[PDB]
C-alpha cells in the first residue's frame, strides 16, 4: 500500500498506473 | 517576482508572479502555460491548500518558493 507518485498527492498508488493513482495517471494522459 | 511550481510528473515550472496576485492569477498564469483549467488544479504550499481570493503574500510565498500543483476532477 503505497501513496502516489505525483508530488502531494495523498492518494493510493497502484501498480496498473505505475505507482501514480488512478485520477493522476488520467491527468497525465490528458498532459 | 519568480516561483516555481512542481507538477504531476515532477516537472517544475517557473512562473513571473507579484506578492498581490492571487491563487486564481496564478492559476491563471498555468492554465496560459500548461493549459490546465483551473479548476482541475490544487496548488499546496507547506501542506495547505490554498484558496483562490487570497494572495501570495497572504500565504507568506515569497521569490523562488516552490508550490506543488495536485490536479483533481470536479
Ligand atoms: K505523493
Ligand atoms: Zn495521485
Amino acid at each position: 500500500k503505497q501513496r502516489c507518485r505525483a508530488p502531494a498527492c495523498d492518494h493510493f498508488g497502484n501498480a496498473k498506473c505505475n505507482g501514480y493513482c488512478n485520477e493522476c495517471f488520467q491527468f497525465k494522459q490528458m498532459y | 517576482m519568480q516561483i516555481f511550481v512542481k507538477t504531476l510528473t515532477g516537472k517544475t515550472i517557473t512562473l513571473e508572479v507579484e506578492p498581490s496576485d492571487t491563487i486564481e492569477n496564478v492559476k491563471a498564469k498555468i492554465q496560459d502555460k500548461e493549459g490546465i483549467p483551473p479548476d482541475q488544479q490544487r496548488l499546496i504550499f507547506a501542506g495547505k491548500q490554498l484558496e483562490d481570493g487570497r494572495t501570495l503574500s497572504d500565504y507568506n510565498i515569497q521569490k523562488e518558493s516552490t508550490l506543488h500543483l495536485v490536479l483533481r476532477l470536479r
